């Protein structure tokens, strides 16, 4: 942003979304919750207030592609789900591998940022251990040094005028011509939810999908 | 432009990764086939390894009642011993002039005297001198050198264990000046049996004082020894350090795409002691600040931090890239060096350099460098690498400092340069210094924090460690002690030919005023 | 085999180094490069059917000297090796030293410096078998028809349909013996009447100016003539002379651009690394323009400068070689920066001076840089450079000729062309051009063009000329006579003390004058 | 390796005993700082306890007259009674439903034919029903309960002792369908009087027949009593097997140090008997073997015998250790499982499991299974555990089985593996089979010897007492009952799915023969 001021990092917001593609069908995988095995949530259909043949995800892994300098052919993957084992809010960025000279004795970095279950930024490195410069260790860096909690920071940033972390107009408008295309095929039947089990991670295709679009477990 | 570097190195290993997938699958003519093909598309714990502990090891320490011997070499094989680190079977033979009656006395009043006294190796002194002997000889009589090698060949086929032979690590604590002389009688008739056995030669500083004078020890030394077996040490290079700048960086994508003239203001190498040379004129005063530390200790570690990628981590794919980034080096000139030589304390308990009976009244001879060099590649072109060395100053010290280039937009005053620190003295710390967030609520609001990237035998130990793991890492190689040589001596020609001059500094100052104006004036921002 | 999992990795290691050395724009360059990385035989038999219908005997003159047995046999050796001496070849090694066991000899004194070389070494025993030592005076007409006999003997012997025998005598002495040897040869020793030709190689140094080069070749003539007489210099190869002659003469394009309107200037260039290794005191005496410039670089620069043959017959490329000398001025001190080598900096090289055998006070150039003009309507006002170091950067032997630039109208998007031709360290010969890049014109690249398609070396190359027959490459007494009114008053200049050699450290490229002066003299960098 | 997991638990514990030494003298803040500095260095005998008989206590057997409280509860009340473990001012009151008359002919006709006509215990019959009250009242209607409140303070105020108010123990011999009602019943009143007395509550198997269904009743009840509470009872886990269990391994070193992967070869759970189902499928063929006694029984015996250390013996430390190594073991696989289904016996004396009026023609249920279990966790990975039960087999076992790895060198079949044997059925026995030397002489002539371990109510009665005392440690926890399902669950779906079936077994036989090639081809080898 030109500044840190609230307007200069929304412009900024704007023109990254901008550049975004309108998410596909094929990049995109549904699921739809059925029982916990203990019960305590009922399945989604279960719910007499859901119509029978209800095909309405409660879960959605997708990839966007952002296409400018910055950031083509880098996956931008947006998970969001209901039911499943944690509750967990992050963003993960996975830095590309050094394949040498450490070989199987290194790992891709990464940065995390989390917000729930609590708040903690971190990257992982890999660290020499205290003879052999192949004997490493994964290890975390903690960057993070009763405050308002996330809404309560809201009202206050309205209460003091400052529109940062609120949608603006035109930043609206080009979020919804990413995704409603999308919409539009899931709402006329083309993408079908694959049943996952309330308290799993979800439906296996999701996960293979994110290991199928850059992303390695190590 | 600096990502495509990086990238088309990347591009490379990886053509010759998938060669290496083909051509481990069923010749030269395979690698151009493939080539065409792929375009169309306590109790001493033993730590020791297995080759360790299966053939007999045998370390002769000659000169062995010379200070560095008595005082050094065998109390540090004393620290391996009780750290678990020799084979259990270890032969030990100190070698010197002198000829010795009672040798269960020598062993306690000429090497027990120095061992370490602390109660966690006490237990062990007693045990340590079980594995030594000792041998009565010259260092050019073809004579003793077919003496000793009965004598080794005694213990040898006494080992009980399963490969024959002996593996022979021979430690020439001695002056360079014999070196020549005891290889060849090493060679004539001392090497290891020819059913089995490495040799390995052991060799100490100083290498020559000057291009010409390395390169004659050089020529002397390589018709008996090539550099698979040499290892001319550094006794103040430490495995931690090394593993903190190669790991750090090229293990980790983060680091490794910073490390570079488009991301760092600038780097210094420090090394710092509040000791003096008093009375040690005797060495030193020939020597300098220069040749003693900065020719040889702070410039491998430049190497060793400013290398590109190596293919892996085998020792000569390290040392080769030690020798590429060295020959990218200009020869330090004296109009980037400033130089100190140290007086007495201002309190006065201290007394000055010249002060000394050991020294040439008037001497010239530095105590103090702080230089600049120029690394011209395409990763390094235009950042100012700044060694300093100094003795007698206010604080011992020895570190790596990177800045990096300030990010003044948009966070301007509210940030500041990153750093990475990379410390081995007084104490080994590893940190980044960057700039976050405080909680509790506007942008600007920020700190520096410092990030502790960190995660036992001593620098020297661990050296003759890896000798004896047979790891060429953190020993100069020849072709690479010449380039080092060719570095520094046209500047140390200048210096000799009084062409710039020391500036004088209390000891117990950080060194002289102008030291400092000219870190500044070259690219160091203080935070 | 954990050892061929480390081996193939020390090939890839080798390779990446190349690569990231050249950075090529890089699959085609592993490829070329794994093929560089490669890059008991029966003897067959190359010769023409002349050489195998007549005895041919070879004699070596100072046999247990350091040319002949460091340098001669082994090449003859070579040319064994490579089919190019005649099944019955009969070599004698003459020496004056009397030898108890001529067979230790052969093995000691000669097979120690034949090439070890697979292929080549499984020869050596077979070699031997054809060399004979014989023991004898420079100066005896008596020894030289002992000499006679022994060799009569095995020619009378041959095996083969033509009587006599061919005689190459190759004196491998110093200049003071050649009449004697020579006089001795024409009473003592020629071919039988009956059939056969007599050769004579001579080593130099041709005298050491006009005068003394003219007397000698007074010595000679009344025994042997400019068909009989071979100079030998051994760096002047038949690949580099092929070079010069087919790739002008053969074409309109090379022909039409090669004289003065197109040509900025020309350098002709000699880098050793070594120095004088000791043996300073002999070099002295010679000093490095008679070493190299006045005899090797002058036949390279008659073979490129002159007017075209009237045939490709020797003697007709010979009458060439002597008309463009005749044009040529002699060289002013002027026209020529001298330099005298210091140690290098890890002393491997000990200073010139430093040589005990090198008195005092010398002042003999090891390096020597110099322009010719040669005064003709083909080359008038184009500076010739000549260029002769010992102890210098690299062992480096080329031709380059700058053409004029073309300021209009690319400007500083072109810059001039060269024609290459290197013989050392390998032979390669190529044009610089300047071509497009795959929007602008103004977008040009500088791109070179290779013209050049175990062969015998540039020595070996000019014994096998020497039975065959061939003078071309050799310098004929008229020619030799010219190339000292080139020199001799410079010499003359120099041993007067008008010029001083400026110190260059070994293993640098010189003197900076010397780069300056090229520089000032014709020749731009870019 | 599997020394230090132990010695890591056992630092830390002896790292919170120095605190516990220390905070024992004089907060959470000061444990922090008490780390860092630890770093710089005939006649009933009554045998009740005190507080048992300090406080008056009233026992309800909700249910009162049916054949789970008359035939089992009450005689069991009666046996406790007559080994001197009931306070001797205990009140009980039966439960139900029909209205009654004469209470003293119900105490006679419905409970006291199937007290024990033992004469040890015949003479106390009639004693220990003066203890026992009748109450008819139905299981929903908060007036019955205020109602059986005012009797229970009744008999409470007339305690003629100590402490004020009065204990109460609910035991809901009852179907799991009422269990909600009658616990809300309880609290909304007929909750022990706000002055003192503890509630606990008596909850009788099913515990639900899989996650859902289990969990459905935890949410039920967990609204009015908390696991301190409630106790979920299991019939037929005896306090001398439990003793056996925890105490031989964790109160000696010696079997203690052996209790893992690096020196057990396979552990078998088996519970076997001769009889049938005969007229009871109207129970057992919704239920099946594994849902009976597999889920319940025999795991609760597994946790106890795989549990790592608890830090003591307070019941909730045992229990959060079955806890743990229950959340180690992987849900059983169809792989892992071989089925059996009774028929007739050879002799044609009895009836198979289909020849029954009360079984489902054609049913698939299981009578009979055998399966292997893995323990993922550092202590237990890669060792067998095998659970067995059957109905109408060959004899009346129930025994652990540990059968421990051989020391094959130097003894070789001079020697076999160890075992260490605890059996509760037909009778108490624990022993180790060892291999010893015989007298009278070379080494390798040996005997197997079974080394005898060993140095009262039955095992329900028993579980009533630990309620009356207030030790959970034998009653399924909430959690505890929730992993165990999570094992079972999959397992017993692909079973209803039909994924595997049953082999068939007459009746008197081991079972079916697949199961002992099941067990063989799972680690154990036969002595």
């Amino acid at each position: 942003p030109r500044s840190l001021d609230a307007e200069c990092i929304r412009d900024e917001k704007v023109s990254v979304l901008k550049c975004i593609e309108p998410i596909t069908k094929e990049n995109c995988v549904l699921g739809q919750y059925t029982a916990s095995a203990d019960g305590s949530i009922p399945g989604y259909l279960e719910d007499v207030t859901v119509p029978e043949g209800s095909t309405c995800p409660t879960f959605a892994v997708m990839r966007l592609n952002i296409n400018n300098d910055r950031w083509a052919g880098v996956p931008f993957i947006l998970k969001a789900g209901k039911a499943v084992e944690q509750k967990y809010v992050a963003i993960r960025i996975q830095f590309r591998d050094e394949v040498h000279p450490y070989g199987e004795a290194t790992q891709r970095n990464e940065l995390v940022i989390r917000a729930q279950p609590s708040e903690a930024m971190y990257v992982k490195i890999t660290t020499k251990v205290p003879g052999d410069l192949r004997q490493t260790h994964q290890t975390e860096l903690d960057l993070t040094y009763r405050l308002p909690d996330a809404y309560e920071s809201l009202i206050n940033d309205a209460l003091l005028g400052n529109s940062t972390n609120f949608v603006r107009k035109d930043e609206l408008d080009v979020a919804w011509r990413i995704f409603t295309p999308l919409l539009h095929q899931i709402d006329s039947g083309e993408i079908k939810p694959i049943p996952y089990q309330a308290g799993t991670r979800g439906p296996k295709e999701a996960d293979e999908f994110i290991a199928n679009n850059g992303f390695k477990h190590q | 432009s600096h990502a495509d570097q990086d990238a088309y190195v990347a591009d490379v290993d990886g053509i010759l990764d998938v060669l290496r997938a083909q051509v481990l699958e069923r010749i030269f003519q395979f690698i151009s086939k493939s080539a065409l093909s792929l375009q169309k598309d306590d109790r001493i714990n033993c730590k020791v390894k297995d080759e360790q502990k299966s053939r007999a090891l045998t370390i002769i320490v000659f000169g062995a009642s010379g200070d560095l011997a008595k005082k050094k070499t065998f109390p540090a094989l004393f620290d391996l011993y009780c750290g678990g680190l020799l084979p259990p079977e270890v032969n030990i033979i100190g070698y010197a002039r002198t000829k010795v009656d009672d040798v269960e006395k020598w062993k306690h009043e000429t090497l027990m005297k120095y061992f370490s006294n602390l109660s966690e190796r006490g237990c062990h002194a007693e045990d340590f001198l079980k594995h030594i002997s000792y041998f009565c000889g010259a260092y050019d009589s073809v004579d003793d050198f077919k003496r000793l090698d009965a004598v080794i060949r005694e213990k040898e086929n006494a080992f009980k264990g399963p490969e024959k032979g002996g593996n022979r690590l021979f430690y020439l604590a001695l002056p360079p000046s014999v070196f020549a002389s005891v290889c060849e009688s090493i060679h004539k008739g001392a090497m290891p049996q020819e059913v089995g056995g490495w040799v390995r030669v052991i060799i100490e500083k100083p290498f020559g004082r000057d291009t010409k004078s390395s390169a004659e020890l050089s020529q002397a030394l390589e018709p008996f020894f090539d550099e698979s077996q040499l290892y001319r040490i550094d006794h103040y290079l430490g495995k931690e350090m090394v593993q903190n700048i190669i790991t750090t960086r090229f293990a980790n994508r983060i680091f490794s795409a910073v490390w570079n003239a488009s991301n760092i203001a600038c780097v210094q190498i420090t090394f710092k002691e509040t000791i003096g040379t008093e009375g040690r004129g005797g060495y030193f005063d020939s020597i300098g600040i220069i040749r003693d530390v900065m020719q040889n200790h702070l410039t491998q570690i430049l190497a060793l931090l400013a290398m590109e990628k190596p293919r892996s981590l085998d020792a000569e794919c390290i040392r080769d890239e030690k020798v590429s980034v060295l020959k990218c080096i200009e020869p330090i000139t004296k109009e980037n060096c400033v130089l100190g030589q140290y007086t007495a304390s201002a309190d006065g308990s201290i007394p000055g350099y010249l002060e000394d009976v050991t020294v040439p009244e008037g001497s010239t001879c530095p105590t103090f460098a702080v230089m600049r060099l120029n690394i011209n590649n395409d990763r390094w072109a235009g950042v100012p690498f700044i060694l300093k060395a100094g003795k007698a100053v206010e604080q011992k010290y020895v570190a790596i400092r990177i800045q990096f280039r300030d990010e003044v937009h948009p966070y301007g005053e509210a940030t500041q340069r990153n750093e990475l620190v990379i410390r081995a003295q007084p104490s080994e710390a590893m940190y980044v210094k960057i700039t976050t967030k405080v909680p509790g609520g506007d942008l600007r609001q920020t700190h520096q924090t410092e990030l502790d990237l960190t995660y036992l035998p001593d620098a020297y130990e661990s050296l003759i460690n890896d000798a004896l793991l047979g790891n060429s890492t953190n020993f100069v190689r020849k072709d690479e002690l010449d380039v080092a040589w060719r570095i520094f001596t046209p500047l140390l020609h200048q210096i000799d030919s009084g062409e710039i001059k020391p500036i004088p500094y209390q000891a117990g100052t950080r060194g002289p005023k102008e030291a400092d104006e000219f870190i500044a004036n070259n690219g160091f921002k203080h935070q």
